[PDB]
């Protein structure tokens, strides 16, 4: 079994349901993650 | 605060440098 | 045409970062003058017992 | 066009760190404003407690 | 006597590590989305599902 996880930001959350209209590709579930702490620019790319 | 660095490069790879430099820093640059 | 508008935002960010240096210093100089209320508290607290025992 | 999008990302990234680095000084102005008040009050009582 | 003790250990530790890699993939998905896209407040969150032979 394989998997693919891709986020597509900018309504904008309704175009993700348009990927579910292509029935031969994927079901396009939401899989929401909560809001995390931000506030870094050098440490954001250093954590990558 | 900071964020200025000056250099020079040849024109035979200037289009190939700015295409690769954007994908390495994940954006967040202004290369004129 | 974008580098001139970018450097003005960091120059606006310099005084906002210095406003914190004008806010941390403001709460520190106010603390050294509000510490004299402890001197005025113990002076009235000692004089009540330096007369009932005198 | 697309280069104006990266200029807008730098305006939101520089002002975010200008809000984080200033609020961290305020959180240092919240912990040390009482830790210097509690240290000076305990010090001021001891200069009178010997005189007491 | 060590079969049931280890099978009870591998059932709870591998499920913890698979959820740990799932949490690290979302940390890798929360990263590289505020740099590829703009960061006004937060980017729009979305995910996908698997597929077979039509990739």
């Amino acid at each position: 079994t394989e998997f693919w996880l891709i986020s597509a930001p900018g309504t904008w959350e309704k175009l993700h349901a348009a990927t579910t209209k292509n029935n031969n590709l994927a079901v396009s579930s939401k899989f929401n993650i909560p809001d995390l702490k931000v506030g870094t620019l050098d440490v954001l790319v250093g954590l990558s | 605060r900071l964020g200025f660095v000056a250099g020079v490069i040849n024109r035979e790879r200037i289009p190939t440098f700015e295409r690769m430099l954007w994908r390495v820093c994940r954006g967040n640059v202004f290369l004129r | 045409q974008g580098i001139q508008q970018l450097l003005q935002a960091e120059k606006r960010a310099a005084e906002k970062v210095a406003d914190a240096r004008k806010r941390k210093a403001r709460r520190l100089k106010q603390a050294k003058e509000e510490a004299q209320m402890e001197v005025d508290q113990y002076r009235r607290e000692r004089e009540q017992e330096f007369q009932s025992k005198q | 066009a697309d280069v104006q999008k990266q200029i807008k990302h730098m305006m939101a990234f520089i002002e975010q760190e200008a809000n984080e680095k200033a609020e961290e000084i305020d959180a240092k102005a919240e912990e040390e404003f009482n830790i210097e008040k509690g240290r000076l009050v305990q010090t001021q009582r001891l200069k009178i407690m010997e005189y007491y | 006597k060590q079969f049931g003790p280890l099978v009870r250990w591998l059932k709870v530790n591998f499920s913890e590590a698979f959820i740990a890699w799932i949490h690290v993939k979302a940390l890798r998905v929360f990263v590289e989305s505020v740099l590829r896209y703009g960061l006004p407040v937060n980017f729009q969150a979305m995910l996908l599902q698997p597929n077979k032979k039509t990739m």
